[PDB]
């Protein structure tokens, strides 16, 4: 879950 | 310590230069991306474990965004200014069925921010404090998040008692809008959950993700 | 000015020396009478027009009472102490279906009050600030109520920066529980409205009156 | 409305 949020935080 | 108000102000300046409800939901989805970049610009925020960064943002995204468009709306007559560049007048919001909450936003937030002339540096510190919510459920180290919250308002008070010496109660007056922001943040959330249930009112992917479980 | 912390402390000392949910509702009705006497003991509160006194109490009765039984529960192991003299353990509240809210009360309020050792004088000033809610809808003179709120936290800060010189962030830390109190105050209210709807759980006259309209 | 509350405030 929280797929998008994680991606934006890692980049 | 090690939480300068300059870094916070920069974060605020870096991110920000037909159904009224739909336009608002679209503007909310839009700002959710900018919110992450903003947070990353907040001192020590990125040093927290990814999972804790998720919890903090999912916990305060609604209050962080409501505070921002309100402050931005300080110059508006009777309404708010959306990040998309659209204005939502009080009569318009009223005719959409969300007049009660809208009025609370203009009365308890926008108007009050305008009267004391809250500056961007003050806005930033306030959102930073909201971001550093130690009460967030799931935090791997709440005490740590707690430590950062205290450093933020420690700088804010110093800022105030240095920028507005004549107003010794300015600091407290700033923190005294958080209860209202928490209250209004919750009511707005109820509306979003209802809109999603009903079906009408298009909700984008990122906004949709935030309305997940928990 | 003209809002001494001594008068506030006295107000706090003057009023206070099977279904766990039922016992709680009964204790709530009981305290509603004591809440009025308490308020009357708060400086300048009685000088406001009767109608405004009604609005303020009906607006914060829930937060004023939750804060009080929490502080009183600081010595309790894992639960709270009711004005009636009964203890409600976390396991008991859990088995009644209100474990989620109860935990939030122990975690965000009781525990936090215990860790910083909030004293009665600090508790009093905090409730006084809650009582003087200028955002209350209907106030004939919100600005006036606003003036009193500022005088209260003006005395509180002075009190803190004089009683706990070593803790410069104590004042802010006290005000930073209001957002949680507002949030928890609202959730508790939802429960009461549900209990009334369902039918079970006896609700006394005064508690019942508070759940009126608005 | 608020019958009880008013009475306690006046006394
Ligand atoms: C939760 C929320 C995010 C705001 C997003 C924006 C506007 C961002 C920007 O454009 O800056 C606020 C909402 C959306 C849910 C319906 C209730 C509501 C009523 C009146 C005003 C706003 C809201
Ligand atoms: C609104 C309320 C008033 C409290 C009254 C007391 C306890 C007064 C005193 O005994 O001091 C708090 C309530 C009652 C509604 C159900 C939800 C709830 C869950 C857990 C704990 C409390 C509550």
């Amino acid at each position: 879950k929280h797929k998008i949020l994680h991606r934006l935080l890692q980049d | 310590e090690d939480m300068p108000v300059e870094r916070i102000l920069e974060a605020e300046l870096a991110v920000e230069p037909n159904d009224p409800v739909t336009n608002i939901c679209q503007a909310a989805d839009k700002q959710l991306f900018t919110l992450v970049e903003w947070a990353k610009r907040i001192p020590h925020f990125s040093e927290l474990p990814l999972d804790d960064q998720v919890i903090l943002l999912r916990a305060g995204w609604n209050e962080l965004l409501i505070a921002s468009f309100s402050h931005r709306s300080i110059a508006v007559k009777d309404g708010i200014l959306l990040a998309t560049g659209l204005h939502v007048h009080r009569n318009s919001a009223h005719s959409a069925g969300v007049g009660a909450i809208f009025d609370r936003v203009l009365t308890e937030l926008v108007s009050k921010m305008r009267d004391m002339q809250m500056d961007k540096t003050e806005l930033g510190c306030l959102r930073a404090i909201v971001l550093f919510n130690p009460d967030s459920k799931g935090l791997s180290n709440p005490a740590e998040v707690e430590a950062l919250r205290e450093k933020v308002y420690a700088s804010l008070e110093a800022y105030c008692k240095h920028k507005y010496p004549e107003q010794p109660g300015r600091f407290a007056k700033l923190l005294l809008r958080l209860p209202a922001l928490r209250s209004i943040g919750l009511k707005c959330l109820e509306h979003l959950f209802f809109f999603k249930l009903i079906g009408d009112t298009p909700i984008d992917t990122f906004l949709m993700e935030m309305l997940e479980a928990p």
